[PDB]
């Protein structure tokens, strides 16, 4: 499931990735990606995708399960995001930005 | 974009207020209210709209009033400053039925039912874009087509699935004017009603500038009269010229 | 541009037998299409005047020469706003197109780009 | 095309009844009658336009 | 009863046959290519929006007018 | 470069008498009815290709490419658009 | 014609009184004529033509 | 000596309005500037009245805009007209500076009135741009999101640039009440601007559709100019009843009847239709920050006219070669507009790069080249 | 001619503030005009910002 | 310190019957209490939140 939490008037995707998910995620070479990055790098919790739900092209909101990468699909320009939410096809040119979240416990995180 | 993604455009259906001279039938908008509270009332606001609104439109004073007092509304508190419920008057707005978007969208399988008070202005397409979606819900959707958990498929909304279900079916109200209520009388009222709802002053806009037509219009000719009467002088002006 | 730019460049293509061959004829077309000769101007008339060098060039004008291009003006100005054009004797007619003008302001600019040279002048 | 005392030929455009008064009483109804629109406009636009300043129908209730 | 069910289906056997015929064609199709296995394990799935949609566009023109004119 | 009425900036003119009548002497609409016919169709006649031209390459260039574009979005047009993205 | 002319034109004075007394009396004849013109051409549609069932 | 030319304050007006000389043969596209004074009188009275019913705070804006509409008497009127007067804001602005490009209205002695024209048109964008935010409906929002995250783009200070813009981390609240004092504002600031061009422009007096000198033959402005401005004027309010009346939301996008919610982004953000060229340049250049230059630059380089046209003759009227590139020219620029309203689609997207690239060679190459070659035809042509 | 006086716009600032005639003799109490226009100036630019934050 | 005080007094004594409206807990921080204490006394308080799920 994601959650869709505003934080500064933007939404915040919280999604608890279950195993499979992240063994997606986990497969594709760095090397071909328009923002080269692993999930490694954005998450701190492999089990918790926070990221702000603004679209890196102009800045919609993508809907998500959809997609092609089955993660986010921005329906204003058709850009995919992953589920590391990595750009990944389409007129976005990063990847969905990561707040500075912490888990203050670990049911609890501030962002 | 697939034609799918966009929805079907609905077709120009002749409304009888289409036409630079034409107001809304009103008994048709009456009969559209009475749907509205019966059918759409349910899940769907009208924030904007106050009995007021009603009165010399639909509905006389005396009936507005007593739709008013039918309800109850929050009061200013009483003298130990507990709070109290009062009955509605003319300038309360017509109370919706959830009190927030959450308890809106646990009731329709997370769906959140928007405002009609404007939703007539708010798509493409009006009146007709209202008409069209209550009226085509097919009896199966297209071979093919997957629908997502709780949604219906209608192809007048863009993506085709839509979490509201069909809900006109012939003889869901009874009009207290004898009109028999099938599908497509229902929707037109209800549709001619939503159209008032989100332009009140369409009756007396189109009155006046009937009148700005005709005014504009006579002082647009006089002033080409004007202009070229003024400027004929200059017009007709002739030269000899004899060089030096 | 300058005018002087302007005849030097026309001079060339004059020279080339090739470039005259195919440009003379393309250039009596497009003053044809032009149709300032519908209103009775000469193609010097139409030069834009508000320059210090061309208020000078129109200073130098003989009088008649001068007198004459200020009715050419009243009158075009005239049909402009009149929506007509000229007819019969005040149509330019091809040979009585001639430059009145441009002798006097390419010695107006002579001068001036002389002038812009010599004010960079470094003594060898 | 010399003569400056031969005034060019206006007849096309020149009113036989032009030093009548009928003559200058018709255009000065056209003038009047578009002034008589402009107030009336006028007036119209300012009467509807400054009712909004009026108590708007939220206020009377 | 709802006077838009006859016009509908007046229009679907008159001016919108081909669309009708069209729109019939392609559910065959599908429903048959639903029945066969291995269909859920394919990369595309046909519809018959396209065709739907051409049909209820075509329903639509021959029978606003006539719709409106009953109610 | 622009003076005021007495010092305009014109050369001296000479030799140009001008003529004119009164408003109230003139008809204003004389030969209305021949200008709004012959004239207008004169003026618009030298004018014509000069927005014929664009116009019309324009629209067609529009037509064709809002044609490509729903075909590209058509069933029939799935591998020809798979192929331009 | 010299006579009206000479009573309602000649003065400007005049002439804008008479102006605007026109002015006057187009507005408010102007509005009773479009009032009765709107109330035909939109019959038994406004609220004035079925509040007798109330 | 007369009143009018004596007294100094009623000699200001004397020179502007009446005894102005003006050539005798200006034609109708000479009376969009006044059309241009009238549309910023119209957008005066509606906006100055709607600010009396509007509540800036974004609790309250679009209820306020709902309260004008249905509660303030006329208020519908005064809504509709401020909405659409700003469209024939902008085709009045089109027009007239598309009479200005034909008819070499930027040439040598007029470049200062151009210029500062430049300037005008570009606080008539922040203008209407910011007032389209005040509704604060889903295109007032998405439209402020997009349009300030492209000033991100700016490199190493941009991201906070917006911020500060914003006066938050996202458009909300603080957005809407400053982008309300400032769109009151901008208009007045828009005025001054249109009155100095005017005061730049005296000094030459008006060009005219020849091209040549109109000293030679003058008109007061009063009472030529004066009557014919007035059929300008009714048939610009022909139009306006039209849309105001008639037809009153055919200019504009069902979408900011929707109030603004930040976490649903609506089918599809496109601009006023007015904005779409600019923004279809925008969208032709990949990267973000490219393109934004472009569509800054897109507006900045008429400000090069003066320069890159090259001919001895002001204007198009006797250039047939010229008047052929301006027409390719003026219908490239009205393709833009309707590609910015497509979807980021094949074909358009290699279309809207095309016409882009003809956008900027129009003065960069083509108006430079053709200026030079009709200098040599009219010269060689009349030998 | 100096670029101040001949330029319109310039011309314009230049006859109000730069070479405008003043008698030589004005005491303090001809500051006020002045300080009104500052006063004016502060008004403006504090009241704009205020309106940013007003409801 | 003597802000700190008549913090005291006023939690004490006055604001049985006064409120304290326009004052948020962040503006004690850091004049008369630390980020901690402060949060402490906010989180003694109950205050509306944005409804469940259920609405
Ligand atoms: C918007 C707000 C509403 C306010 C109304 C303002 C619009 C008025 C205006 O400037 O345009 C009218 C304007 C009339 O202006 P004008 O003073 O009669 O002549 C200006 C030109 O010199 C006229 O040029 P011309 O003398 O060469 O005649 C050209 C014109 C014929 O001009 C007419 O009289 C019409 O016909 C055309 O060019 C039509 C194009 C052919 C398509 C078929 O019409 C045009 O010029 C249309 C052509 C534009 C392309
Ligand atoms: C408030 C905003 C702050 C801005 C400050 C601006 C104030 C400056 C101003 O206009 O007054 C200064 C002004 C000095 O200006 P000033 O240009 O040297 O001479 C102006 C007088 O016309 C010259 O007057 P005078 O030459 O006849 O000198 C008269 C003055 C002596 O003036 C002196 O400054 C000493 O003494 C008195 O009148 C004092 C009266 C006896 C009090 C016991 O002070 C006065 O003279 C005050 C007299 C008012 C009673
Ligand atoms: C904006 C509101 C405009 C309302 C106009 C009110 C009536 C004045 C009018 O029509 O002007 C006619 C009058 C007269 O037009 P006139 O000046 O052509 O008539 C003068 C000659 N006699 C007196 C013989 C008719 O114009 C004015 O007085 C100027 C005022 C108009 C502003
Ligand atoms: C649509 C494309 C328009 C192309 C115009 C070409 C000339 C033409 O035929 O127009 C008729 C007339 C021709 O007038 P003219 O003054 O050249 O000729 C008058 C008659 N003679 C030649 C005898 C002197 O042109 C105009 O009046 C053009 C005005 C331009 C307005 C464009 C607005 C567009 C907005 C884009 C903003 C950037
Ligand atoms: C400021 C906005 C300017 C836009 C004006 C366009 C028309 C708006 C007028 C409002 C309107 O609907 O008036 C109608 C008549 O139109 C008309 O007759 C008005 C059109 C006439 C053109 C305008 C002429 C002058 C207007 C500007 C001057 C204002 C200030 C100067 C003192 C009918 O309304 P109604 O007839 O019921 O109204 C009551 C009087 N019976
Ligand atoms: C408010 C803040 C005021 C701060 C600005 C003061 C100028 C700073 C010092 C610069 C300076 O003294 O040099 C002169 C610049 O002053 C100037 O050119 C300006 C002179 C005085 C500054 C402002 C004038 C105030 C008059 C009206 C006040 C209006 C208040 C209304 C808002 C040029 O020296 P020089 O030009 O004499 O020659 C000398 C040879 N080049
Ligand atoms: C019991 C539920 C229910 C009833 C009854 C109902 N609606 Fe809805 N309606 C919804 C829900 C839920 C949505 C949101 C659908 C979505 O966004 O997927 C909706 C959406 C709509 C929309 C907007 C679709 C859009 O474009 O966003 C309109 C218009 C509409 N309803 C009108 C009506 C009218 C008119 C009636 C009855 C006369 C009606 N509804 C009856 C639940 C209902
Ligand atoms: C509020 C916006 C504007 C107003 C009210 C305005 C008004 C006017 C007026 C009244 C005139 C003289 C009459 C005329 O030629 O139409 C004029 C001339 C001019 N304007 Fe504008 N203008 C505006 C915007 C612009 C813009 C955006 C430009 C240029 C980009 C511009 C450039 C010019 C130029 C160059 C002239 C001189 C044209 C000539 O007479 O040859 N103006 N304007
Ligand atoms: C050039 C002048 C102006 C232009 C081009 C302009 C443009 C706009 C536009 C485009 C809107 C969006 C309209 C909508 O869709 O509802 C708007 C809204 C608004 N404008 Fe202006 N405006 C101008 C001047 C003013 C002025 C002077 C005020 C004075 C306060 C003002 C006050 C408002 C207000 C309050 C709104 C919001 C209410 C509304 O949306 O109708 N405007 N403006
Ligand atoms: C001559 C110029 C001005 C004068 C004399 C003036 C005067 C005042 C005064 C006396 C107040 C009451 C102050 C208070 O006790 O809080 C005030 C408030 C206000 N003024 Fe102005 N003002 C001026 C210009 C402006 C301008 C241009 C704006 C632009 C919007 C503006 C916006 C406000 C606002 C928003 C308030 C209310 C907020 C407040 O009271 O501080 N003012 N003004
Ligand atoms: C210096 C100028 C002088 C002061 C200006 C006066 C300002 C406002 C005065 C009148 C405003 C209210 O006055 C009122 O106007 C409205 C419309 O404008 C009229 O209202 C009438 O027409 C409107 C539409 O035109 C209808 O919606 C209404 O049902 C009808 O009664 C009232 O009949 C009149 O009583
Ligand atoms: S805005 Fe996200 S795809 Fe363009």
């Amino acid at each position: 499931k994601n959650v869709i939490i505003k934080w500064r008037g933007k939404p915040i995707f919280i999604r608890h990735r279950t195993s499979e998910e992240i063994e997606e995620a986990n497969e594709v070479n760095v090397a071909t990606l328009r923002d080269p990055q692993t999930d490694d790098e954005r998450v701190q919790k492999p089990e918790w995708l926070v990221m702000i739900g603004v679209c890196t092209h102009l800045g919609c909101v993508p809907i998500g399960e959809a997609g092609d990468f089955g993660g986010w699909f921005c329906p204003c320009h058709g850009s995919h995001y992953d589920i590391s939410g990595r750009i990944r096809r389409g007129p976005a040119p990063l990847n969905l930005e990561i707040p500075e979240y912490d888990f203050a416990d670990a049911e609890t995180l501030v962002i | 974009m697939t034609a799918a993604e966009h929805g079907l455009h609905p077709a120009e259906y002749p409304w009888p207020q289409n036409g630079m001279l034409s107001t809304f039938d009103h008994a048709s908008l009456r009969r559209g209210y009475q749907v509205y509270k019966e059918v759409c009332a349910a899940c769907h606001s009208l924030d904007r709209i106050a009995w007021r609104n009603l009165v010399g439109v639909t509905h006389t004073t005396d009936e507005a009033k007593a739709f008013a007092e039918e309800l109850e509304y929050d009061d200013e508190p009483d003298d130990e400053g507990n709070p109290r419920k009062r009955p509605g008057k003319l300038a309360d707005y017509i109370p919706g039925p959830y009190p927030n978007e959450q308890a809106a969208r646990a009731a329709n399988q997370g769906a959140l039912p928007p405002d009609l008070s404007l939703i007539a202005k708010a798509r493409h397409g009006g009146a007709d874009y209202i008409f069209a979606l209550l009226t085509g819900y097919p009896d199966e959707p297209p071979a093919g087509v997957v629908l997502a958990p709780g949604m219906n498929y209608n192809p007048y909304f863009p993506g085709g699935g839509i979490g509201m279900a069909r809900t006109l079916f012939d003889g869901v109200v009874e009009y207290e004017d004898g009109t028999p209520a099938t599908t497509s009388q229902m929707a037109k009222d209800v549709a001619a009603f939503l159209t008032w709802a989100a332009e009140p002053e369409h009756d007396e806009r189109k009155k006046l500038g009937l009148k700005a037509i005709i005014v504009i219009s006579a002082m647009l000719g006089l002033s080409v009269y004007i202009k070229k009467f003024k400027w004929s002088p200059i017009k007709n002006r002739k030269f000899i010229y004899n060089p030096p | 541009a300058s005018i002087t730019s302007v005849v030097k460049t026309s001079e060339l293509i004059l020279k080339s037998p090739l470039l005259s061959k195919i440009v003379v004829p393309l250039a009596k077309t497009y003053v044809k299409f032009s149709g300032y000769r519908q209103l009775g101007f000469k193609m010097n008339d139409l030069i834009i005047e508000e320059t210090p060098n061309m208020q000078l060039a129109l200073r130098r004008l003989p009088p008649t020469e001068s007198y004459d291009r200020v009715y050419r003006l009243i009158r075009a100005t005239q049909f402009s706003l009149s929506h007509k054009l000229a007819t019969g004797n005040d149509i330019t007619k091809p040979e009585e197109d001639d430059h009145y003008l441009i002798p006097y302001i390419l010695d107006v600019e002579a001068e001036a780009f002389e002038k812009d040279a010599l004010d960079n002048l470094e003594v060898v | 095309g010399k003569s400056t005392y031969k005034i060019p030929d206006f007849t096309p455009y020149l009113k036989k009844d032009r030093n009548t008064d009928a003559n200058r009483l018709f255009s000065y109804f056209m003038i009047g009658s578009f002034g008589m629109l402009s107030a009336a406009g006028a007036k119209a636009t300012v009467q509807d336009f400054l009712s909004n300043m009026s108590a708007s129908a939220d206020v009377l209730a | 009863p709802d006077p838009a069910i006859a016009l509908h289906e007046a229009a679907a056997e008159g001016p919108c046959h081909d669309f009708k015929h069209h729109f019939d064609e392609c559910v065959e199709r599908v429903t048959k290519a639903q029945e066969a296995e291995d269909y859920d394990h394919a990369e595309y799935k046909e519809d018959c929006v396209e065709e739907f949609f051409h049909l209820q566009h075509c329903i639509n023109d021959n029978t606003a007018d006539k719709l409106f004119r009953v109610l | 470069y622009m003076g005021w009425w007495g010092h305009m900036g014109s050369p001296p003119q000479k030799g140009i008498a001008g003529y004119t009548i009164s408003p109230f002497a003139a008809r204003p609409f004389a030969g209305v009815v021949h200008a709004a016919i012959f004239n207008t169709f004169r003026r618009t006649k030298n004018q014509a290709l000069f927005v014929i031209l664009p116009v019309s390459f324009f629209y067609y260039v529009w037509t064709q490419a809002s044609e490509k574009n729903e075909w590209l979005y058509t069933k029939a047009g799935r591998h020809e658009l798979a192929k331009a993205l | 014609a010299t006579t009206f002319y000479n009573v309602f034109v000649k003065r400007n004075s005049a002439f804008v009184a008479t102006i605007l007394a026109s002015a006057f009396v187009f507005d408010m004849t102007f509005e009773t004529a479009i009032d009765n013109f709107w109330d035909r051409i939109n019959a038994g549609k406004q609220w004035k033509d079925i509040r007798h069932k109330y | 000596m007369a009143l009018r030319k004596k007294n100094s304050l009623l000699n200001m007006a004397n020179s502007y309005v009446l005894d102005s000389p003006q050539p005798s043969n200006l034609n109708y596209f000479w009376n969009f500037g006044s059309l241009l004074a009238l549309c910023l009188v119209i957008q005066l009275a509606t906006g100055i009245t709607l600010a009396m019913h509007y509540t800036s705070h974004a609790s309250l804006a679009f209820d306020s805009v709902e309260h004008i509409m249905r509660d303030v008497n006329f208020g519908w009127f005064i809504r509709y007209a401020h909405a659409n007067t700003a469209s024939f804001f902008f085709i009045c602005i089109y027009a007239h500076m598309g009479r200005n490009i034909y008819y070499g209205s930027y040439k040598t002695p007029r470049v200062l009135p151009w210029s500062i024209g430049v300037i005008i048109f570009l606080l008539l964008i922040i203008t209407a741009f910011m007032g389209y935010v005040l509704v604060f409906g889903q295109m007032s929002l998405w439209g402020a999101t997009v349009i300030c995250n492209l000033v991100s783009a700016i490199p190493w200070l941009g991201e906070d640039i917006v911020h500060f813009l914003w006066g938050g981390f996202s458009v909300g609240n603080p957005t809407l009440q400053r982008f309300f004092a400032l769109h009151y504002l901008m208009p007045f600031v828009l005025a001054v601007f249109a009155l100095l061009h005017l005061i730049a422009l005296h000094t030459a007096g008006s060009s005219n559709p020849l091209g040549i000198t109109s000293n030679v033959d003058k008109l007061s402005m009063h009472p030529y100019y004066s009557f014919k401005d007035l059929i300008t004027v009714f048939a610009f309010l022909l139009m306006f009843t039209l849309f105001v009346f008639f037809s009153p939301d055919k200019l504009g996008h069902p979408d900011n009847y929707i109030p603004a919610n930040p976490m649903v982004t609506p089918a599809s953000i496109v601009p006023e239709w007015y904005l779409l060229p600019f923004y279809a340049i925008l969208r032709a250049i990949p990267d973000k920050l490219g393109g934004v230059i472009a569509m800054v630059a897109a507006i900045l380089i008429l400000l090069i006219l003066p320069i890159v046209d090259r001919s001895i003759i002001r204007g198009n009227a006797f250039k047939p070669i010229s008047k052929l590139l301006f027409g390719f020219f003026i219908c490239n620029f009205l393709l833009l507009g309707v590609l910015g309203q497509v979807h980021i689609e094949p074909p358009f997207i290699v279309l809207g790069q095309i016409c882009t690239i003809f956008y900027f060679s129009y003065f960069l190459i083509l108006l430079p080249m053709v200026s030079t070659i009709e200098n040599i035809f009219f010269y060689i042509g009349s030998l």
